[PDB]
RNA sequence: UUCCGUUAACGAACGAGACCUCAGCCUGCUAACUAGCUAUGCGGAGCCAUCCCUCCGCAGCUAGCUUCUUAGAGGGACUAUG
């Protein structure tokens, strides 16, 4: 069996940058886009096939507009409705999706931000940042910790981060960020130390991803080489190779799978089997100059749907077959 | 008329060869790398000398291209053209010739030479 | 005389361009009783009249107020994409 096609939704004038999803609030999708909007769609599920099976998975919801600039990132409360988002102006917005309203706005990354991510508890935040620097921020949008400088000042890359994300193990929280310098660090919300130093790629980095189960790291990026690292203390277990440029990383929520963006396709490996299993592939193949990539990826909660955002504000979703 | 001056191209070229890598084809993100690699007087300027680098990376990513000097090309044109067949295509086993030629080997006293026969 | 390129020329200097001012976009940032909008209170006038509704006046420890006004910091366009 494999994944299949439904449909595609259009709601986002250019490239969509992230999808976020919910656990408890389930039909509600949130996508980030390079228009400062970032909308949400509600799913009835629907495929009219009346008009040459016409074309549309969902209805559009609600835009939170309000950032001077692209939408890099967005995430969504583990607990309840907000969302968190960040953006090329530098801030970092907290929206409400019951009301399309801001509620808090954390001020003071010097410089563009690339990534935002929530926490357990959702008190710890992290904000990774073209400044070279990553900041924890609380709920309240006040400062608390800033890693980042130079060697002098600290462990802090040279380059820019480019994505950060948690280890979902409750006894060990720490952060893996990813680096234009070619190099992934881990850290702990303990004492904003680093673990290890994955130094792995030899291009810049893109994506970093952690295990469901918080147990491996898989990053991608530039060189096309995929490489999968160990979490309990930085080891590299195996490359793998998809050719092209890397952008997205995802593992399926419960299903031992590795999903990845490489700006021809779609490329689902295995890891089960260390060996690609599927390929996905943009349904219209018209003759116009390279073709939409795919920018962002993400699962459901129940690992029955995927989505996938691509660089013409196109989001084409996938389910599976049974 | 957007004729790009000198000032914009040759800056675009010289940035292409120092960072190849680090560029990309997006013009915005390359707006960005350019803002933190050199120093100009205008976002007017870094935005012309961004969107020159953007298309000149688009047709290097074609193909070839002139003067910038890609270290990743220099040498894979390099690697392969110090490149040698199994034997030399060049052999002396089945040379024919024509009248004159044997008339002038046999002037030089090379007369019998292996592997020269008439047309 | 902008550039590609050709090429007994190679490498440079001015002028053009860049540049500076004003106007054009920003429900994004900073604010503002010598700018105001909003709501609430009291005051008047209408009226299915008692309230509600509409239109003005007035005063503040009303604003999770700065949209409109002002002026600063930036962002935005590069022919970027086809």
């Amino acid at each position: 069996e494999s994944l299949v096609y439904a449909g595609v939704m259009r709601g986002h004038n250019d490239v969509v940058t992230a999808i976020a999803t919910p656990i408890d609030n389930s039909p509600f999708i949130v996508s980030s886009s390079r228009d400062k909007s970032l909308l949400v769609w509600d799913l009835t599920n629907p495929i009219q096939a009346t008009q040459d099976s016409s074309s549309e998975y969902g209805v559009p919801f609600r835009r939170l507009t309000g950032h001077g600039h692209f939408v890099q990132d967005v995430v969504l409360s583990s607990d309840g409705q907000f969302a968190l988002s960040g953006s090329w102006d530098g801030e970092l917005r907290l929206w409400d999706l019951s009301t399309g309203v801001t509620t808090r706005r954390f001020v003071g990354h010097e410089k563009d931000v690339l990534s935002v991510a929530f926490s357990i508890d959702n008190r710890q935040i992290v904000s990774a940042s073209r400044d070279r620097t990553i900041k924890l921020w609380n709920t309240l949008g006040e400062c608390k910790y800033t890693i980042g400088g130079d060697l002098g000042g600290g462990e802090g890359h040279t380059g820019w981060v480019s994505c950060v994300r948690f280890s979902p193990n409750n006894f060990a929280p720490t952060i893996v960020s990813g680096s234009w310098d070619r190099s992934v660090k881990v850290w702990n919300l303990t004492n904003c130390k680093l673990r290890c130093t994955l130094d792995g790629h030899g291009g810049y980095v893109s994506a970093v991803a952690v295990s469901p189960d918080g147990s491996l790291c898989a990053s991608g990026g530039k060189d096309g080489v995929t490489l999968l690292w160990d979490l309990t203390e930085g080891k590299r277990l195996y490359s793998l190779d998809a050719g092209s440029i890397i952008n997205s990383l995802c593992f399926s929520p419960n299903r031992y799978w590795l999903c990845a963006a490489t700006q021809d396709s779609i490329k689902i490996w295995d890891l089960e089997s260390k060996h690609i299993v599927q390929d996905l592939r943009p349904e219209v193949p018209v003759s116009t100059k390279q073709m939409l990539y795919c920018t962002c990826l993400s699962w459901s909660a129940d690992g029955s749907t995927l989505y996938a955002g691509y660089t013409d504000g196109t989001i084409r979703i996938y389910k599976i077959s049974g | 008329g957007r004729v790009r001056t000198k000032t914009v191209k040759k800056t675009s070229r010289q940035v292409i060869e120092k960072y190849y890598s680090r560029m990309t084809l997006d013009f915005h993100t390359n707006k960005k790398v350019l803002e933190e690699v050199s120093i100009l007087q205008s976002k007017r300027l870094r935005n012309k000398v961004a969107g020159f680098t953007t298309h000149l990376m688009r047709r290097i990513q074609r193909g070839p291209v002139r003067g910038i000097s890609l270290k990743l090309q220099e040498e894979e044109r390099e690697r392969r053209m110090d490149f040698v067949p199994e034997k030399s295509a060049l052999e002396v086993d089945e040379i024919r010739v024509d009248k004159e030629t044997m008339d002038m080997l046999a002037f030089l006293g090379m007369a019998d030479l292996p592997g020269v026969e008439r047309a």
